[PDB]
RNA sequence: UUCGAUGGUAGGAUAGAGGCCUACCAUGGUUUUAACGGGUAACGGGGAAUUAGGGUUCGAUUCCGGAGAGGGAGCCUGAGAAACGGCUACCACAUCCAAGGAAGGCAGCAGGCGCGCAAAUUACCCAAUCCCGACACGGGGAGGUAGUGACAAGAAAUAACAAUGCAGGGUCUUGUAAUUGGAAUGAGUACAAUGUAAAUACCUUAACGAGGAACAAUUGGAGGGCAAGUCUGGUGCCAGCAGCCGCGGUAAUUCCAGCUCCAAUAGCGUAUAUUAAAGUUGUUGCAGUUAAAAAGCUCGUAGUUGAACUUUGAGCCUGGUCACCGGGGUCGUUAACCUUCUGGCAAAACCAGGACUUUUACCUUGAAAAAAUUAGAGUGUUCAAAGCAGGCAAGUUUUGCUC
RNA sequence: GGAUAGUCGGGGGCAUUCGUAUUCAAUUGUCAGAGGUGAAAUUCUUGGAUUUAUUGAAGACGAACUACUGCGAAAGCAUUUGCCAAGGAUGUUUUCAUUAAUCAAGAACGAAAGUUAGGGGAUCGAAGACGAUCAGAUACCGUCGUAGUCUUAACCAUAAACUAUGCCGACUAGGGAUCGGGCAAUGUUUCUCGACUUGCUCGGCACCUUACGAGAAAUCAAAGUCUUUGGGUUCCGGGGGGAGUAUGGUCGCAAGGCUGAAACUUAAAGGAAUUGACGGAAGGGCACCACAAUGGAGUGGAGCCUGCGGCUUAAU
RNA sequence: AAGUUGGACAAACUUGGUCAUUUAGAGGAAGUAAAAGUCGUAACAAGGUUUCCGUAGGUGAACCUGCGGAAGGAUCAUUA
RNA sequence: AAUUUUCUUU
């Protein structure tokens, strides 16, 4: 049930029931903590930290060997982004969305995504308030969206 | 989306009971579903169901062995006061002998007769019989 | 009630077709509710076989043929008995006879 | 369908409410047409004078004359339609003669193939139908 | 929100809090959880009708609270009134006038006019309930009693014992009786006792009081619904009947006259309002492809609904109506009344009593809670609608007991 | 929800490319009809019609391929290439961790037709003009033909806008096709990949049989899991006319859109299915009370016999 | 006491705006019901131009036509 | 091509 969409794809992860440490493997738990925090300054976000970390250095899942998520571990470090990631995303597709527009305005179709995105926007920005990860005051300008992504 | 895990646990086991199959599989679980079942099963509608423990809410596979009618649910949860009970039965017992309503009652998940024995009204879960 | 489960015509997935010209009465009718048959007939007809290669060059070089794709509409169709009203039991089957 | 949430009894009220106008009975007793347009104000029985005598046509199947006459509320000043039951009381029936009119048992309804009338007569000069036809009683000198 | 709408300060007024009012300072308060405005043929409640349950309708009216005394406004007296069977002024009415003036209010008890489909005597009495006053002694159209009815509920006159032949039935019993006759007769008539303030009535009183007009049972229907005629005469799509279907054009079981039958019964029909049926308002519990009904589609806030997961099970003591059940404490799994105050013991810690839900919704019980009314316990108004009394006790009459 | 990898799409927009056909224009060749129709008829053609041949212009549209096939929320989207933004499914031991479902009020898109200004107007073609059919044709038929059909900037906002079937979630019977993705084959083939074959799986478009089940039935894998009635949430109906009318409000230049009654009248209206009847519906056949056959004999045309209408009288 | 000056409550009257209800009117445009009128035949069969929907135009009228949709069609069907 | 109409009942 796609929330702006009407496929039902069930396409995911399905992760194994050994919630352990691999058994074949000499992570070292604070080597990965310190090669995630050097990928973190490289500048990737926490997604393409996990699938660096899985399909290339062949650690499965992090958090199995250091004890905490990825995202815990870089705001334990300091290394933690104002803005979380799944909402930077949102608003730089939709700045992208508003550029296009604007540099062509009959795209009713884009018109129509922008509405879907900004809806999306606002509900996840309406939680991220609720829960504390903004200011409660955060708010969303299209104005000042493009000084909020840069 | 997914509003109540016993409505359709109920519906799983009464659908494969019409089939007249001897095994149905549940997901998810919960302990309303598994309180719910244990009271079935000391009443004699339900035999042995294994739990399978998953990282998840988790599955369970039940055993039939008919001897049931039809086992629902009833939602929304109304609050049912030791008054109530006989009304609830007549409106959905099939008589006052054969028939079990279930509540959630404040010292847990019991029949409504045994409720009734410890004097404790409660909310209406469902009915089997 | 419905008369067919398709409604006549070959519409799943869809929200609208382009619609053809009937040959005979020029009637808009849609793509998927055109009945179409493919007329594949020589250029001339059998009983002139015999004069034109008498009457020929070339040593028996081949006789071309015409392709043409009509396309009826219902009440044209029917007119012409291409199509032909069946029984309720019949009406159910798409195999040509 | 229907909500069933346990906190949804407004909603359900609500609904209810918006609907039970399209109900007839509901809509003829909250539109207080009876006392607003309607001839009877609720009264089961009103005095009137005859004003004339009109030989309305039966509908189809039937054909025959219906005998009726028209009648002036002395309470309401509308002028209405009014049946007489028998026969041969027409003719004891004059203008001015005091009519009582109630209804025809139809709830205001058309009875029959008489067209277009909802009344009845009951008394003609204070005295009562079906006395002066058995001869027990008399119309007065008026 | 002007001319008080929301709040603060100070004051005024009130018996008293209070924007009740005044001066100043701030712009506030309610609202899609329907604010505000409008309608209501709306006094509210206890309650009444229908009754599987859920519900729907009504409630002016014997009890409680509010308002009014023609519509407003003001005021004296008095503890208590913005009183009207107290006063004052205006507004709309009525009246005597000598023409100068005077004077009132029955939505109190009776009676009159008008509106009306629609609703009673210009009666008796303070004897019972109670109220008022200086007070055994007075008054009370509050209240009790009666006159009038078609209706609101409860009981029941219009009968009945035999001889009689026929139809009979199986020597025992029903019916048509142009038949008799001696019986029990009560409605009334009178009178006596009782009743009651006086009565009327009820109860009660001997006694007069039916042989047939005895001292004449009616109301609807007789096609289906729905029970009881194709019977005899008059008309002939006319009169008409008729809740719907529907009958009537010369054979009319449905029109009007007679005969008989069916249902209720001193009652029956009709008109209207409402309830059940109506699973046609549907939370229980409707229906939406084609019978009425899925917004052309999407986003979106109120509103509604919201995955799973945080202490489950086993063994005892003791006392409770029936191999059973509910109820209180424990020990080990894992530490087993968390924490506080008070009192004691004392190397911190322990025991006893009180408080103990972070915070609800939910369920159980208790308290205080108007009566009538509803259900319902007891009880000889001859039964009953009733009422809250009543009973002992035939062999002494006991100036008692018992509920 | 987001990210990532290979894909997929007749999804959107912009720029660009190509195709024949239609009409028209110029030029060249002989001559008598050409169009059109059931039949015709209007019209124009020895001044060269029509046809044939060369070149060019205009606008519209992307035939065949094209399918019980694809994409989009729907309306809709079909020539080549490039660019931009976005999207579904799939793969995933990637990320966040309840962020979710349905909605009043409020907003976006919304076929065709219709409106205001600019451009363009090939074809078709409302209104209209004539010409045939018919008793009357005002229409259906032929030719011409204005608005319109194309597009830009502003409007509106409805269609049988249909799957006459709201959205999300769970379960339920057997099989075979098709689209997109993924997995597997000591499988085949063509100078490391593609195409083909087989099996499995996810998500769509559908199909055949059946009815544990439902419905009044037609029928339905949902319209099933409903008298054994309760997963959640919006819209909408309370017999038929009156009537989507009147009034009120609101939006629109207007056309009109949204909301939307009451009086009165009526015992039916309607849905599914069955049997007859009918059809200028189809398919099989029968018939001198039907036709064909140059049919034979004729009748009706003449005069009379006789019967029936009408006239007259007394009855005719 | 008679009488006098201010304040507050304040009946009531004339006028203007607003709300609710009721009620005349010259005239105009509708629906609703008919024992046997005039005009013609739109729909129900391929109803004799298949029907219907949206929009626009026209005509004595049912109605006709242009554009786009639906089968509720008279086709569930041409795999070659 | 072309084919309009069948009053109210028994
Ligand atoms: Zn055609």
């Amino acid at each position: 049930g796609r929330m702006h969409s009407k496929g039902k794809g069930i396409a995911s992860s399905a992760l194994p029931y050994v919630r352990s440490p691999p058994a074949w493997c000499k992570a070292d738990a604070d080597s990965v903590v310190e090669q995630i925090l050097k990928f973190s300054k490289k500048g990737m976000s926490p997604s393409q930290i996990g699938v660096t970390l899985r399909d290339s250095h062949g650690i499965p899942q992090v958090r199995f060997i250091t004890g905490q998520k990825i995202m815990r571990i870089l705001k334990a470090n300091g290394l933690a982004p104002e803005l979380p990631e799944d909402l930077y995303n949102l608003i730089k597709k939709a700045v992208s969305v508003r550029k296009h527009l604007e540099r062509n305005r009959k795209d009713k179709d884009s018109k129509f995504r922008l509405i879907l995105i900004e809806s999306r926007i606002h509900r996840l920005a309406r939680y991220y308030r609720k829960v504390g990860a903004l200011p409660p005051t955060w708010k969303y300008e299209s104005a000042t969206a493009s000084a909020l992504v840069a | 989306v997914r509003q109540s895990v016993l409505a359709d646990c109920l519906n799983n086991i009464v659908n494969a009971e019409r089939r007249g199959r001897r095994q149905v599989l549940i997901r998810p679980s919960s302990k309303v579903i598994v309180k719910f079942l244990t009271v079935m099963q000391k009443h004699g509608y339900i035999d042995e169901f294994t739990e399978i423990d998953d990282h998840r809410s988790g599955k369970i596979v039940i055993q039939l062995n008919g001897r049931i009618n039809k086992c629902g649910v009833i939602s929304p949860r109304f609050n049912v006061k030791l008054k109530d009970i006989e009304k609830w039965v007549n409106q959905l017992l099939p008589s006052r002998q054969v028939g079990v309503i279930v509540l959630t009652t404040s010292r847990g998940i019991m029949s409504h007769n045994e409720a009734r024995a410890k004097d404790a009204g409660g909310k209406i879960l469902g009915f089997f019989y | 009630t419905q008369k067919r489960r398709n409604n006549g015509r070959n519409k799943h997935g869809r929200g609208h077709v382009k619609f053809v010209r009937c040959i005979n009465c020029s009637r808009a009718v849609p793509k998927d509710k055109a009945i179409k048959r493919w007329t594949i007939r020589n250029m001339v007809e059998t009983a002139a076989i015999r004069d034109l290669s008498e009457a020929s060059v070339y040593s028996e070089y081949t006789i071309p043929k015409l392709y043409i794709k009509l396309q009826y509409c219902v009440s044209c169709a029917i007119h012409s008995r291409v199509v032909r009203v069946r029984s309720r039991e019949g009406r159910r089957i798409r195999t040509p006879p | 369908g229907k909500p069933a949430g346990l906190n949804a009894a407004r909603k359900l009220r609500n609904h209810r409410r918006e609907e039970r106008w399209a109900d007839a009975h509901y809509k003829k007793r909250l539109l207080g047409t009876a006392y607003k347009s309607s001839p009877f104000g609720g009264s089961s029985h009103a005095k009137g004078i005859v004003v004339e005598k009109i030989g309305v046509e039966a509908k189809q199947p039937n054909s025959a004359i219906r005998k009726c006459v028209r009648v002036q509320l002395i309470k309401n000043g509308k002028k209405v339609t009014a049946f007489v039951p028998h026969d041969g009381c027409l003719n004891f029936v004059d203008e001015n003669d005091e009519v009582l009119l109630s209804g025809f048992g139809r709830k205001g309804k058309a009875k029959g193939d008489i067209p277009g009338v909802r009344f009845k007569v009951v008394k003609v000069a204070g005295v009562g139908l079906s006395a002066l036809f058995h001869e027990k009683k008399e119309k007065p000198r008026a």
